């Protein structure tokens, strides 16, 4: 019994350790969010299938690493879901062929937010998985340890919903004018979803975001967001109603708005946060 | 925040 990764990295008979670099494409699913499917990354085979039956489990202690380490979740092992990090050894999966077959492990994260996310830097550790191999032949009891690393920069969604983009830049027409903000949201299943804006505002009504352009700034204007004409102030929750698998546009438009005094030539910039909530 | 919007614009004199 031995195993290898998609890139050919091997752990031989008797167990050992290997680093597994994976391209992540996390996604929200119903009641759990996919972090990574390793069934395309890690493979094992039985070296003497005529004589011996090999048994493989996911051993307790298997857990997330890095920024994900505080997150509870589930692991799908050969189709069935089990708590993650593993606090008890999974059932055994039989290996009975010299042909390399997948180690059927997929890691999920339990939603703790509405549409939040956590940034994963490329090259960082995301999980350590302990594969335990036994058999019906002798008392062989071998540990194959897989250190799972992100091969790319992604953000893992931590909520029941996800967004079209985590960072959006729009460019207003030269003053005066407005521009649509492309921003949509969807949920794995129906959620009663709302959102609120956050940022530095210039007015009493907390509805005009300050111009913070550092170089050659204009005077007398800020940025004001509207939703089909309705002014959206900061820290005021807007309801999107029920949001399901079909993307829903937040319907936001950016505008210039007078903040007081002579309007002067120069650059305009406002940074505005969007945070989703359940209702 | 879950999302960060950057709004750029400019005032041109005339
Ligand atoms: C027909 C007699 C073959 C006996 C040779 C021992 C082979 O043992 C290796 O291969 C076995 C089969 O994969 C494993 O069960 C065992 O743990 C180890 O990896
Ligand atoms: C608003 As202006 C700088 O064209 O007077």
């Amino acid at each position: 019994f031995a195993c290898k990764t998609a890139n050919g990295t091997a752990i031989p008979i008797g167990g050992g350790s290997a680093n597994v670099y994976v391209n992540l494409a996390p996604a929200v699913n119903v009641g759990q969010n996919l972090v990574v499917d390793l069934s395309t990354q890690i493979f094992c085979h039985n070296d003497y299938p005529e004589t011996i039956t090999d048994y493989v489990t996911l051993q307790r202690g298997s857990a997330y690493g890095g920024v994900l380490s505080s997150f509870s979740g589930t692991v799908k092992y050969n189709g069935s879901s089990y708590p993650f990090p593993t606090t008890s050894e999974t059932p055994r999966v039989v290996y009975n062929s010299r042909t390399d077959k997948p180690w059927p492990v997929a890691l999920y994260l339990t939603p703790v937010s509405s549409a939040g996310g956590v940034a994963i830097k490329a090259g960082s550790l995301i999980a350590v998985l302990i594969l335990r191999q036994t058999n019906n032949y002798n008392s062989d009891d071998f540990q194959f340890v897989w250190n799972i690393y992100a091969n790319n920069d992604v953000v893992v969604p931590t909520g029941g919903c996800d967004v079209s983009a985590r960072d959006v830049t729009v460019t207003l027409p030269d003053y005066p004018g407005s521009v649509p903000i492309p921003l949509t949201v969807y949920c794995a299943k129906s959620q009663n979803l709302g959102y609120y804006l956050s940022g530095t505002t210039a007015d009493a009504g907390n509805s005009i975001f300050t111009n913070t352009a550092s170089f050659s700034p204009a005077q007398g204007v800020g940025v004001q967001l509207t939703r089909n004409g309705t002014i959206i102030p900061a820290n005021n929750t807007v309801s999107l109603g029920a949001v399901g698998t079909s993307a829903v546009s937040l319907g936001l438009t950016a505008n210039y708005a007078r903040t007081g005094g002579q309007v002067t030539a120069g650059n305009v910039q406002s940074i505005i946060g969007v945070t989703f909530v359940y209702q | 925040a879950d999302v960060t919007i950057t709004v750029n614009g400019k005032v041109v004199a005339k």
